[PDB]
């Protein structure tokens, strides 16, 4: 915990000296075309331009605050560029809160520039202390750090391959296994073979080079089909954050500084909540926290989504919640309305409007209905 | 369903099978695709030998990948 606090101070120090004293990074985008216009303007820019003080404007809008507009721009932008709709990313199989690179991304012929674009955007979020609106697997952060994938990381990406590779390491393959430093996989209804190293097609796997074989084959099975895309993204990222600034971070730390805090603590939440037209000991407020206490992590993510636009919070947690103009704590507003209404959200204000429901069960059920997934 | 086998040559067959079968017939199906006699086949998955039981016994499931190694007389 402390060690991360020191690692972040050191990163901030070094990012600070990388920033030029003079000049600005100027972006002016329409809100309806944030993605494509941000892409054209950022890709015109040199790496060095991306370190300058951010100066962002929405077309036709005067912002309250340049830092605020910047915060909003990255959140809105990253929500577009990561949306599987544009073909670059997809939802991971078992989890909709985790994105993966889409292997089929090349239907966009220009797709590598977009991955390069995404890298630069993620790097700019780190460099300037904002957050990305999304999330990736831990092996993705690990590859983004330049670390290699353990075998342990296979226990989710491929249990059947994980077990076979484990068995190869545990037992003597002499005479039993005629494997080669080349691997085959199913690509577009077809079988395509891939050397894990130069001339691997001609290199037997044996008891002496087993460990090297399994290391190369894990690393390959993560990058399988997405290699050029990851390279382009990682180039964009390291154009903003040089890879040596993150030597001392592990994958879980990179995820916090890029996406913020995913684990939602109810006590930190309760304590940094404002109340409008209700009191700490009023029923609507007791029931709300009772329901949040029962909500599992997915449900709490959706409730936070509903009221703020983000299922994540800053590193500092709920006291650091931002709204429109600067900070705005989470706010529960008890409203004078018909008790069959659902809670309504005002995400510019991190405010939820709640009617004076008659029982805990009514609030519980009506809250769950409000935060239904889109 | 339709389980696969990653063999000791790197070959990665597709095998039309059923949980109604037993691994003896599996070996026959392997004897079908690539003609490896059952008595020099040794099948592993869950890090463990498959004694001559059914696929629906070893906690084997659909669209899975066994590891076929060489039993060595
Ligand atoms: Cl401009
Ligand atoms: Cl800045
Ligand atoms: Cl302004
Ligand atoms: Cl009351
Ligand atoms: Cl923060
Ligand atoms: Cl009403
Ligand atoms: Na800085
Ligand atoms: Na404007």
């Amino acid at each position: 915990k402390r060690d991360l606090v020191q690692k972040l101070k050191i990163l901030r120090q070094e990012l600070s000296q990388q920033q030029p004293q003079a000049g600005h990074c100027r972006i002016e985008v329409s809100r309806e075309e944030i993605f494509e216009e941000s892409y054209r303007q950022v890709m015109k820019m040199r790496p060095k331009d991306l370190w300058k003080r951010l100066m962002i404007k929405f077309r036709g809008e005067e912002g309250l605050d340049y830092g605020g507009v910047a915060r909003e721009w990255l959140y809105l932008l990253s929500h577009e560029m990561l949306n599987p709709y544009y073909g670059l990313f997809q939802y991971s199989r078992d989890d909709i809160y985790t994105l993966q690179i889409n292997p089929d991304s090349a239907v966009n012929p220009e797709h590598l520039s977009y991955f390069h674009f995404v890298g630069r955007i993620m790097g700019m979020a780190v460099f300037h202390g904002h957050y990305i609106d999304g999330g990736f697997t831990l092996p993705f952060y690990k590859q983004l750090l330049g670390k290699s994938i353990t075998l342990d990381d296979m226990e989710l990406v491929d249990p059947d391959l994980h077990n076979s590779l484990v068995w190869i390491l545990e037992n003597d393959i002499t005479g039993v296994l005629d494997h080669t430093f080349c691997v085959e996989h199913n690509a577009y209804g077809e079988i395509i073979q891939h050397e894990l190293k130069p001339n691997g097609k001609s290199i037997p796997v044996n008891e002496e080079n087993k460990k090297e074989y399994v290391r190369l084959y894990v690393n390959w099975r993560f990058l399988r089909g997405i290699e050029a895309q990851f390279l382009a993204l990682q180039k964009g990222f390291n154009e903003v954050i040089p890879q040596h600034l993150l030597k001392t971070f592990d994958e879980k730390e990179l995820e916090l500084i890029i996406c913020g805090l995913g684990k939602i603590d109810v006590n930190d939440w309760k304590v940094n909540t404002r109340l409008k037209h209700c009191t700490p000991d009023s029923n609507i407020v007791k029931w709300f926290w009772k329901a949040v206490e029962f909500f599992d992590e997915e449900r709490r993510a959706r409730l936070l989504q509903f009221v703020t636009g983000s299922s994540r919070v800053p590193l500092q947690g709920f006291k650091a919640l931002q709204g429109a103009a600067g900070p705005r704590l989470f706010t529960i507003h008890q409203i004078d309305a018909c008790t069959n209404n659902l809670p309504k959200a005002h995400t510019c204000f991190n405010r939820i409007d709640i009617p004076p429901y008659e029982s805990y069960e009514k609030l519980y059920e009506k809250l769950l209905t409000a935060i239904e997934e889109t | 369903m339709l389980i696969f086998v990653w063999t000791f040559k790197g070959n990665t067959i597709t095998l039309e099978v059923e949980p109604s079968d037993t691994i003896e017939n599996v070996k026959a199906k392997i004897q079908d695709k690539e003609g490896i006699p059952p008595d020099q086949q040794r099948l592993i998955f869950a890090r463990k030998q498959l004694e001559d039981r059914t696929l629906s016994d070893y906690n084997i499931l659909k669209e899975s990948t066994l590891l076929l190694v060489r039993r060595l007389r």
